[PDB]
């Protein structure tokens, strides 16, 4: 049982239910990655 | 790039022994624990090796269904547990580019089966600044070693 039961805590809750309502955009980092997967 | 990233694959052989990420909890994990977890269904496991038939592995990422619940409704989900990268890549962007192969496979089950986010597992402070600086929402007191992004951003990604 390694990572596959996420008990989340009141606060810790929240900031995913806010993640799926506002979704984060992928930031210049994230996005040279997904350029580098194009190329394989 | 010499370099590939592929799901294991159950009928070959891999060279590992070499490997070394700089963390003996993770070569352990890879070298003795990974192939019979993978075989046995308990993870998925993910190479990133050298396509040559040799097949040299120098990295590696694990992913797992899971879902998160509240204390006092369910959000079905996966898990990155593990993420290693040889000392040789080390500096070279290859580590952010397994998070975004992890993504696009999260993706992918999203679009068949119906899975909302992807949580990450960071057990030490310099693991923890890397998923953040990927954009992933840190998450607070029980639940400080993990990290959140919704599918929704995984789809801007590759879509935007
Ligand atoms: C904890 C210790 O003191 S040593 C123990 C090591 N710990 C671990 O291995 C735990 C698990 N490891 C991790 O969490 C991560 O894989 C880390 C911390 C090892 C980062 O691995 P890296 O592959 O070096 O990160 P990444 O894939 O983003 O690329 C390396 C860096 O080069 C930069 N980079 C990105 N693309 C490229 C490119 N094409 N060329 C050169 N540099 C690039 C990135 O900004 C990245 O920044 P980061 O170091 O803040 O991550
Ligand atoms: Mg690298």
């Amino acid at each position: 049982e390694q990572h596959r039961r996420v008990i989340l805590n009141e606060e810790s809750w929240t900031r995913v239910m806010d993640a799926l309502s506002n979704p984060p955009s992928p930031g210049e980092k994230l996005k040279r990655a997904a350029k580098r997967l194009q190329g394989m | 790039d010499d370099l590939t990233i592929e799901i294991l694959t159950d009928d070959a052989d891999y060279d590992l022994q070499r490997f070394d990420c700089g963390e003996e909890a993770l070569n352990l994990f890879l070298t003795t624990h990974l192939v019979r977890q993978h075989r046995n269904k308990i993870l998925r496991a993910y190479i990133l090796c050298r396509n040559t038939p040799e097949r040299q592995v120098l990295g590696y990422y694990t992913l797992c269904g899971s879902c998160f619940e509240r204390a006092a409704k369910n959000i079905p989900s996966v898990t990155l547990g593990r993420l290693a990268i040889d000392r040789s890549l080390q500096g070279q962007g290859w580590g952010a580019t397994l998070v975004a192969h992890a993504m696009n496979v999260v993706w992918s089950a999203s679009l068949a089966v119906g899975i909302h986010g992807l949580f990450v597992e960071a057990l030490n402070e310099k693991a923890h600044t890397f998923f953040k600086s990927l954009g992933f929402i840190p998450l607070v007191g029980e639940n400080e070693n993990a990290l959140f992004f919704p599918t929704k951003s995984i789809e801007l990604l590759f879509t935007q």
